[PDB]
RNA sequence: CGAGUGGCUUGCUACCUCGAUGUCGGUUCCCUCCAUCCUGCCCGUGCAGAAGCGGGCAAGGGUGAGGUUGUUCGCCUAUUAAAGGAGGUCGUGAGCUGGGUUUAGACCGUCGUGAGACAGGUCGGCUGCUAUCUACUGGGUGUGUAGGUGUCUGACAAGAACGACCGUAUAGUACGAGAGGAACUACGGUUGGUGGCCACUGGUGUACCGGUUGUUCGAGAGAGCACGUGCCGGGUAGCCACGCCACACGGGGUAAGAGCUGAACGCAUCUAAGCUCGAAACCCACUUGGAAAAGAGACACCGCCGAGGUCCCGCGUACAAGACGCGGUCGAUAGACUCGGGGUGUGCGCGUCGAGGUAACGAGACGUUAAGCCCACGAGCACUAACAGACCAA
RNA sequence: GGUCUUAAGGUAGCGUAGUACCUUGCCGCAUCAGUAGCGGCUUGCAUGAAUGGAUUAACCAGAGCUUCACUGUCCCAACGUUGGGCCCGGUGAACUGUACAUUCCAGUGCGGAGUCUGGAGACACCCAGGGGGAAGCGAAGACCCUAUGGA
RNA sequence: GCGAAAGCCAAGGCCUGUCGGGAGCAACCAACGUUAGGGAAUUCGGCAAGUUAGUCCCGUACCUUCGGAAGAAGGGAUGCC
RNA sequence: GUGGAAGUCUGUUAGAGUUGGUGUCCUACAAUACCCUCUCGUGAUCUAUGUGUAGGGGUGAAAGGCCCAUCGAGUCCGGCA
């Protein structure tokens, strides 16, 4: 009969191959609800703990008592948005209109671009105000980077840039809301945007593994019985049908297996502070001590420690936000043994 | 809590309780214990253990 | 069902033996099915702590002996864990037969039983000695 | 009784292959069809309810586990929302398996004078090849677009990224004489699938520490060998699943269907023109890839005698070559050392005790000693090594 | 039927057999479920006495079955060890090759096409892979039939 | 040690079962170790792997050609000083 | 108790054999090999050397087995183009 079996695999992440940066690019962004605002953020990560909560869950039987809720640090300094790029609308889709800069940057953010020494700010946001008067203005983001040598345990120095969107009230209202960000020095934090107990979506590279099997990379089952003692042992039984006499793309094969960009959907933010309180004893083993600022990401974050993550609020959430849930204990204990 | 075997104290959101056939109960704070205690050994008579020291 | 208030790791199989833990006559069960559960192509059907398996006795008194009846798992040797992160494992697996209204088919239960079968089994529970 | 469709069965034909297109069943892995088993939306009922029966749209997803048999089929069991059928050389042997069919050996029954036969049964009885092309999975080097850095856009491409069940409230309510017994909605959980992660549990851990047998180095101390750890006990990092986290709703258009306004046909009519609704299906949404999209893109800044890049050196958040990413004295990139954090479990020696023994001798116990030994992690720390320097470039 | 062919007309036993077509025979044991296995029945398609029958302790790399124990055979895979695999120096074959060849979907054709026809796709080269296709490579098919062939 | 057995080591012989260098050294393969809970559900079939084990004491069924079955089964002990 | 019989037992003693792995190999190390597993191992035993039997003939505990990688009638050359 050949009973029926789910393929092995999603088709939906493909094709699985490496990926092109290693700093995460969202493809999509929050709806232009609230006031104005900057739509995301980044850090580091750092490591796993665990922490107690109290059922925060209006709905549980459980409410009120307390729980033990793992929960991966992540390093979040701050950032700055050095820059407010426009988008115009035409036949073709989005297309960049131009740039408003300013001249105030990090020591060493010209370990990545060729900082600019001269540019005309008025003119771009005439540009840009121009525009917006022929209605023509596509949505607004703020190019933005990171500050790695505010992270010890984190190598680099070479800051991390990437675009970020600003959705806000109106067109008019945000981008005056953008420039005025830009203009200062683009300084800012994790609490300008996220509150503890709101859910944002975690964008990341995996950890990568290099070439792998089809039975590690696509979960194919390995030889069993007999079969496993023949000459094979973890490769599937054949690459296809006589017809057609070619082999789909869809049958499971050895490949790059890790470095993929994910965006992982609903992680609820425990607990957004500062200092050493999350640290653990020994340091978060090949990461080091934490001692900044930081967020606390309930459950798993892709990626290996020490690389850049990004925050977004959640664009498809199930549950409404429960603000900062009381947090009663933060393991400490070492990470070792 | 403590440790029903070393006498350590147990870390919040770790360990395992281990339930008797008579319905007593031992919470150790670790595999090691569990298992020296699987061993038939007493933790008096281990140096290391609290319990012993 | 109702959620067990832990997260389980079943640690029994179709045509495990596991232990009756009560008076009705039975000795040894074989677990033959697990009520509501459909599996995968190839997994072996599994049962844990907290449900409803469909079972047939292996040993005991001729009447109740070769007799095809239904069960729940009180105990297993697998941990589960329970909301603060702690693990709990018992010395053995046990059943308790029990009847269309799920009303434990002994007058007396043997042995301890895991505190979140009472958050299902109601008349199972009342009628536990110890409940850990 | 009559008219058909399909090409799964069987038969017929003898077109194709006898300088061979490897058999049946099974397995593993991939795509599909609809004549739909379940799931969504509906119509009828001999539709009170509940449970059904029959029919329409509909292929998104699911359709599982076992006992006899080589079996397909089927018979049987317990679960289940349901445990649907069929195509791909009766998909799949340059993938497996080899129980069966169909070699040589042998037995039994039948037939035969006999050699020996059987559209009978039975025991045993082999699975070759280093991939040239093509195909696809992943990885690079070049050229085209025509200097560089950073950030984007999005033609198009993939997805099931989600499918399903149980429980609670609704409610012992509507309905019903009663027995019995719903729903909308809101909740909690399970299962199958998916992607990721290791604080926790668990596995490994021929790093490490300890115990111990045989033997060799005279004893001791400390060691080698016993298969790539002698065996046993414990086990850090890392890697993992048996562990943990995350995976909608809602719009838009439709099918079957329910209707509105409405004529041909003064009436009537859901349809002819027009309109309102309405499926797990379609489109969007969401996730992944994507300037080689030849209309070969956009923006900002830097630079054309110098911007930037390669080689080099110290290393990995990367890795089969290649690629990638980071650091390079304006420095914590790697090592040493010292701390922290961890693994073992109390070192050598010496002192006391020790069943005894004239004595020699003495297994072992306690103390010194959370000792001794050890660490793939963290910190401090420029002590050592990231020096010297080459090249390409409008 | 209550003898006829052709001499006799199956006795003791054993029997759904390694012999039983019907067949998974019927009943029972055993299992949740047993075309298996064992026991009983048995009209035996087509058992049977040195073509030896029955039965049988011991023996067996002989065939079938059940139980305890055991376990990575399985649920469902993971980590590790050694030798390869990958890169470098040296050594250095063979198989195979009408030609052309970046193909895919359909169609057509001696009815199983990379090469025909229509479309679609397609920048070149290279590395690693697992083997879908070249009705891949290997062997003038053992099967079948034919030859006024052979043994 | 029962041993012309294993394992270890002399004497004697050998580093010529004769190509090397490098990557924590990926996929895949060959040999193999360990795997929680379950325990034959795998499969034609328990194939492969595993379990058991030396020695002494106790004890040992059906059946039988009286030889045997039998090391039946099952239970206990085992070092060092 | 003595005695120490056996086509007797255990046994990688030496030696002989070849059951399963349908493992490794399958342009091999090899035109029948490698490893693990397994059988015999005082006898109808294994083995060296010498010697006899020759092709429609030997030899055969019988498989049409074997008679120099050649066997339902060896090999060589000839009949033979
Ligand atoms: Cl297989
Ligand atoms: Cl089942
Ligand atoms: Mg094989
Ligand atoms: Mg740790
Ligand atoms: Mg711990
Ligand atoms: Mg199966
Ligand atoms: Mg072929
Ligand atoms: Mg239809
Ligand atoms: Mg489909
Ligand atoms: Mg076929
Ligand atoms: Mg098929
Ligand atoms: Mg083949
Ligand atoms: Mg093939
Ligand atoms: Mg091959
Ligand atoms: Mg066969
Ligand atoms: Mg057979
Ligand atoms: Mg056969
Ligand atoms: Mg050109
Ligand atoms: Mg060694
Ligand atoms: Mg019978
Ligand atoms: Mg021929
Ligand atoms: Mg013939
Ligand atoms: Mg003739
Ligand atoms: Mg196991
Ligand atoms: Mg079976
Ligand atoms: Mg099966
Ligand atoms: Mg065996
Ligand atoms: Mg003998
Ligand atoms: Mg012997
Ligand atoms: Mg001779
Ligand atoms: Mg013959
Ligand atoms: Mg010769
Ligand atoms: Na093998
Ligand atoms: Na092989
Ligand atoms: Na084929
Ligand atoms: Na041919
Ligand atoms: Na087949
Ligand atoms: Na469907
Ligand atoms: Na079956
Ligand atoms: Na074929
Ligand atoms: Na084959
Ligand atoms: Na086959
Ligand atoms: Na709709
Ligand atoms: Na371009
Ligand atoms: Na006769
Ligand atoms: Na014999
Ligand atoms: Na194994
Ligand atoms: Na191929
Ligand atoms: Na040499
Ligand atoms: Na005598
Ligand atoms: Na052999
Ligand atoms: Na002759
Ligand atoms: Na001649």
């Amino acid at each position: 009969p050949q009973p029926s079996r789910p393929r092995k695999g999603s088709l939906g992440f493909g094709p699985r191959k490496r990926s092109t940066s290693e700093t995460p690019r969202f493809n999509s962004w929050p709806s232009d609800d609230g006031q104005p605002g900057v739509q995301g953020f980044a850090g580091y990560k750092a490591g796993m703990t665990h922490v107690v909560l109290v059922n925060d869950e209006p709905n549980s039987p459980r409410e009120g008592m307390e729980e033990t809720v793992p929960v991966t640090v992540i390093e979040t300094p701050p950032m700055r948005a050095v820059a407010l790029r426009a988008y115009e609308d035409t036949p073709y889709g989005q297309r960049p209109l131009t740039e408003v800069w300013t001249d105030e940057f990090h020591s060493e953010l010209d370990r990545t671009l060729d900082v600019p020494e001269d540019h005309d700010p008025d003119a771009a946001e005439e540009q840009i105000r121009d525009a917006h008067e022929a209605g023509d203005l596509g949505d607004l983001r703020l190019i933005t980077h990171t500050v790695p040598d505010a992270v010890p345990s984190v190598p680099k120095k070479k800051p991390d840039v990437m675009e970020t969107r600003v959705g806000g009230g109106s067109v008019s209202d945000r981008l005056d809301h953008a420039l005025d960000i830009v203009e200062d020095g683009g300084e800012h934090a994790m609490n300008d945007i996220f509150r503890a107990g709101e859910y944002a979506d975690v964008a990341g590279v995996t950890k990568g593994k290099g070439t792998q099997g089809p039975v590690k990379r696509w979960g194919v089952q390995k030889r069993k019985g007999k079969h496993a003692r023949q000459g094979w042992r973890r490769r599937i039984g054949n690459l296809g049908p006589w017809n057609p006499s070619r082999v789909r793309s869809t049958v499971p094969q050895q490949g790059q297996t890790g470095y993929h960009q994910r965006t992982e959907l609903n992680k609820r933010l425990i607990d957004i502070g500062e200092g050493d309180e999350p640290t653990v004893d020994g340091g978060f083993v090949n990461y080091g001590e934490v001692d900044g600022p930081y967020t606390l990401v309930k459950g798993s974050v892709p990626g290996p420690d020490k690389r850049l993550v990004r925050f977004r609020p959640a664009v498809r959430p199930n549950d409404q936000p429960r603000l900062d849930p009381e947090v009663r204990y933060v393991s400490n204990e070492s990470n070792q043994g | 809590r403590e440790c029903d075997y070393c006498g350590t104290d147990i870390e919040p959101g770790t360990g395992t309780m281990f339930v008797h056939k008579d319905g007593a109960t031992t919470h150790f704070c670790s595999s090691k214990c569990e298992n020296n205690a699987d061993l038939g050994r007493e933790a008096r008579n281990l140096e290391w253990t609290d319990t012993a020291r | 069902m109702e959620a067990l208030g832990a997260d389980v790791t079943q640690g029994l199989e179709k045509g495990s033996l596991i232990t009756c833990a009560d008076n009705t006559g039975a000795r040894e069960l074989k677990v033959i099915s697990v009520h509501g559960y459909s599996g995968t192509k190839n997994r072996h059907p599994k049962a844990g702590l907290g449900d409803k398996i469909t079972v047939s006795v292996t040993k005991g008194t001729p009447e109740m002996r070769r007799q095809v009846l239904e069960a729940v798992v009180v105990r297993q040797r697998k941990p589960i864990r329970r909301p603060d992160g702690t693990r709990v494992k018992f010395e053995d697996n046990a059943a308790v037969i029990v009847d269309e209204n799920e009303d434990p088919r002994g007058t007396e239960l043997k042995g301890p039983i895991a505190r979140e079968v009472a958050q299902r089994f109601g008349s199972v529970a009342s009628a536990a000695t110890m409940i850990v």
